[PDB]
């Protein structure tokens, strides 16, 4: 019903290796060349990646900023409201980004700000200009 | 098996079913009620048991009926029919036994048997037992034919058959009780030794063997499951198939490597795209940090846009630093996945040069058993006689196999040194024309009712013929002769003054250097009481080594043995003999094999008797005149001694039926 274990013999393969006198040597060479071809392709991309790895040396260590640890506040200083309006102008509806810019406002307080100061800060106009870019 | 059921097994018969031959002789019983069949079967089985329990004395009808019980001994004509059938077809009272009723005073019919091999001698004894006039014509100065035994001093070694292939259902088991055969079991263990002269470690001595067995099953799969049996109109051989299987195993090995290194490039190229994204991000981070720095240099107090710029760029920087860290995360995963794949590659090669050589020994061994290059064997049929293999350990005849044909030859009219030249067969009878081998011009004529031809297949194959048939054998017979394979294997007998090998090791292999020479002195036997080593020449080597002198052959033998046991532990041989079976004119080979393009049916065709045309036109259909026995005629046991023995018994039965009549079929 089935070939021995670790033995490989398909109807397709038998016909290919017995198509002529040296169809055996032909098939085994096409794969011998295919192996060499793929093997040097490996060292090529190995060499390419080796150079790319060296250009990333040091990482991003001299570019990291220390962690700003500030507690979330409920009240809006005029300063914070003005930061918000500008953050909306630059980020639109990315409530996470806006929250990070202001520093001490939760993602929900940011969403609340949108409805509360909606008319007074023409947030409709501010949002429609964000989409204009 | 034991009892009456064991006796059936020991006679190669199903204990609970009637054979085709039995159906022919007892058509009344087999077509009749089941109860009678079981009575028949028991009578048959019990009679066999009686003969088997004591094969040194003749078992008569009287003695048989005496030891039978009710309700089996009630029908005496049934018992007489059964006994007669068994005696006629040589299932009981065959070989060498003491006769109770001394032979009939005058003989009926006259038979000439060509060749006093085992098949010839087996028939001769039977026909004489049936009261026929029998004369054997042997070309050699000895009986036995392909059972040849070298004898000198205390050195005794077989140049022909050597092994009893298991006693379980072997007619030679019966013979061995009748003849003083010193039967010694063969210990299976066979250590191999490479060209260098050093053992193959149990590690490799199993990778290769197991692979060999695996490669055989693979060819069987190619034959039966993929119907790969004809290629370019030519029939596929076992060798051809083994080569194709090996090539596909080498193909798969490469297929595996390709797709493994293909797994590497895909992952390596994922790394390339990631490192590009990382270099471009470290670029934006570099610039963005500068921008934040410059916005921080603007010292307070500042308006809200300037304050926003600091905060905005701060957010934008940590956001891009979030990404880069998640990209360095991915880099670690992909970077170790590459050390994963590079740690475990697939198989480098299918078989190494060392491996392929040890495999070639296993092929040589197979080429030895079948006495022929694997490229000659039929893929579909090469092992057609596997189902009929006997049970038990293989044994060797320690006192020399010749003891058997010599014992059979006793009390028989055998003309030695008599070479049959022509066989003439006509509706009225036969004449066999033979000459004296010593002075070939001295001619003999033999007139007989029947001829039993036991000429080897090699002889029958000769072109131009060594024996002429008048009229010529029919096309269906000669075509079978051509189609059938007649192989070759040779032996080298080495006689020493002392044992220098492992005495508890019966056989050990020597691995050749090339495929071409795999058969050359590949195996050595330690079987005899005396210090004798026996060297085998198989496969393509056999035919070639016959053109080389004995000294050169023994030279290569000593060379090999020195490599294995030490250059000073191997003395010069006191006596040496080399067989040349293909060269032998009375053999022209060693034994038959199922050639590519042949089948087991050809063995049946070989066994079919020849019936001459009528003398006077319009005269009734003549009696069959020319009969064939021998190793090459027995489909289920070819290329053996028991097979030859059995073919003799077969023909003697058929001939006696024809010329003395079958009184047991009524
Ligand atoms: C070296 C060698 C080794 C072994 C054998 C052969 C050789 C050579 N065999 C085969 C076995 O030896 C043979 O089959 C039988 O002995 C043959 O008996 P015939 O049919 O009677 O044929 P003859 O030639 O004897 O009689 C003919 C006579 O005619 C005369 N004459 C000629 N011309 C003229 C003329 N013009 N005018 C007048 N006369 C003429 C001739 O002079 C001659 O006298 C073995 N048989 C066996 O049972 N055991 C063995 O060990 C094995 C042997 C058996 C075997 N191979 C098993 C097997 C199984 C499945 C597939 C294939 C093979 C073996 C056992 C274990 C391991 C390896 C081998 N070894």
């Amino acid at each position: 019903r089935k070939p021995p274990k670790g033995m490989f013999l398909s109807q397709e393969d038998v016909e290919a290796v017995s198509a002529n006198a040296t169809a055996a040597t032909t098939v085994l060479r096409q794969l011998d060349m295919e192996l060499v071809s793929v093997k040097r392709q490996i060292q090529n991309i190995k060499q390419t990646n080796s150079a790319l790895k060296e250009k990333l040396d040091g990482g991003i260590e001299p570019y990291r900023l220390p962690e700003v640890i500030q507690k979330c506040n409920a009240r809006w200083t005029t300063e914070e409201q003005l930061l918000a309006v500008q953050a909306i102008r630059k980020y639109g509806r990315d409530f996470q980004a806006i929250s990070d810019v202001i520093g001490n406002k939760s993602v929900v307080q940011v969403k609340n700000f949108f409805v509360n100061y909606r008319r007074r800060f023409n947030i409709d106009e501010v949002l429609q200009e964000w989409e204009a870019e | 098996p034991s009892g009456v059921e064991g006796a059936a097994f020991q006679s190669r018969l199903p204990h609970d079913r009637m054979t085709s031959q039995e159906a022919a002789c007892f058509p009344d019983i087999i077509s009749g009620p089941q109860q009678t069949q079981k009575v028949f079967l028991f009578i048959r089985n019990r009679t066999l048991q009686l003969w088997l329990d004591n094969p040194k004395i003749q078992l008569t009808f009287e003695a048989t009926l005496q030891q039978l019980e009710a309700p089996y001994n009630s029908d005496t004509v049934l018992v007489h029919r059964v006994h007669s059938y068994l005696e006629r077809h040589g299932l009981i009272n065959f070989g060498i036994y003491k006769r109770i009723k001394p032979l009939p005073t005058k003989k009926t019919g006259k038979v000439i048997i060509i060749g006093s091999g085992v098949s010839g001698l087996a028939a001769a004894r039977q026909l004489q037992s049936f009261g026929m006039d029998v004369t054997l014509l042997e070309a050699r100065d000895r009986v036995g034919g392909r059972v040849a035994t070298f004898r000198k001093g205390n050195y005794v070694a077989d140049l022909g058959a050597m092994v009893v292939t298991g006693l379980g259902g072997n007619p030679m088991a019966v013979v061995s009780k009748q003849v003083n055969m010193e039967l010694a079991k063969i210990k299976q263990k066979c250590p191999l030794y490479e060209a260098n002269g050093q053992a193959v470690p149990k590690e490799k001595d199993e990778m290769v063997e197991q692979e060999f067995n695996r490669l055989l099953e693979a060819t069987s799969y190619l034959s039966h499951q993929l119907d790969f049996n004809v290629l370019n109109n030519k029939p596929v051989s076992l060798g051809q198939a083994l080569e194709v299987v090996i090539q596909l195993q080498e193909k798969h090995v490469k297929d595996e490597q390709i797709e493994h290194w293909k797994k590497i490039v895909k992952t390596q190229e994922e790394l390339k795209e990631l490192l590009n994204k990382m270099v471009n991000l470290k670029e934006k981070i570099k610039e963005l940090h500068q921008q934040y720095k410059e916005a921080s240099e603007v010292k307070p107090p500042r308006d809200i846009t300037a304050e926003f710029l600091v905060k905005s760029k701060h957010r934008d920087l940590t956001a891009l630093c979030k990404e880069y860290d998640e990209l360095a995360e991915t880099q670690g995963k992909l970077e170790e996945k590459l050390q994963e794949l590079e740690a475990n590659p697939p198989s480098d090669v299918y078989l190494s040069s060392r491996d392929r050589q040890i495999l070639d020994w296993h092929f040589a061994n197979l080429e030895f058993a079948n006495a022929t290059p694997l490229s000659t064997l039929s893929l579909k049929h090469w092992d057609q006689d596997d189902d009929f293999e006997f049970t038990g350990s293989h044994l060797t005849v320690r006192n020399g196999y010749s003891c058997v044909p010599v014992a059979l030859a006793e009390g028989l009219d055998i003309k030695l040194n008599t070479a049959v030249r022509q066989v003439r067969y006509t509706a009225s009878g036969c004449e066999v024309i033979a000459v004296n081998t010593r002075s070939t011009s001295q001619t003999f004529i033999y007139k007989c009712d029947a001829v039993l031809c036991t000429l080897p297949l090699g002889v029958l194959k000769q072109q131009p013929p060594a024996v002429q048939f008048v009229p010529p054998l029919p096309e269906w017979k000669t075509s079978a002769v051509q189609r059938m394979g007649f192989g070759n294997l040779n032996k080298v007998v080495l006689c020493f003054d002392r044992v220098f090998w492992d005495p508890s090791v019966n056989l050990f292999g020597h691995v050749g250097s090339t495929t071409a020479s795999r058969g050359e002195l590949f195996l050595f036997w330690n079987l005899y009481k005396a210090p004798i080593l026996l060297a085998l020449v198989a496969g393509e080597a056999a035919g070639i080594m016959e053109n080389i002198s004995d000294d050169v052959i023994v030279g290569r033998c000593l060379a090999i043995l020195k490599g294995i046991f030490g250059s000073s532990a191997v003395p010069q041989p006191k006596e040496t003999v080399v067989s040349r079976w293909r060269a032998d004119p009375w053999a022209r080979g060693s034994y038959s094999y199922v050639a590519a393009g042949s089948s087991g049916n050809d063995y049946d065709l070989m066994a079919q008797p020849i019936t001459p045309g009528p003398s006077i036109p319009g005269a009734p259909q003549p009696i069959p005149r020319l009969f064939f026995a021998g190793e090459h005629t027995i489909r289920n046991y070819p290329a053996t001694v028991h097979g030859a023995l059995l073919s003799g018994l077969r023909e003697a039965g058929r001939i006696a039926d024809q010329f003395l009549g079958a009184m047991y079929t009524l």
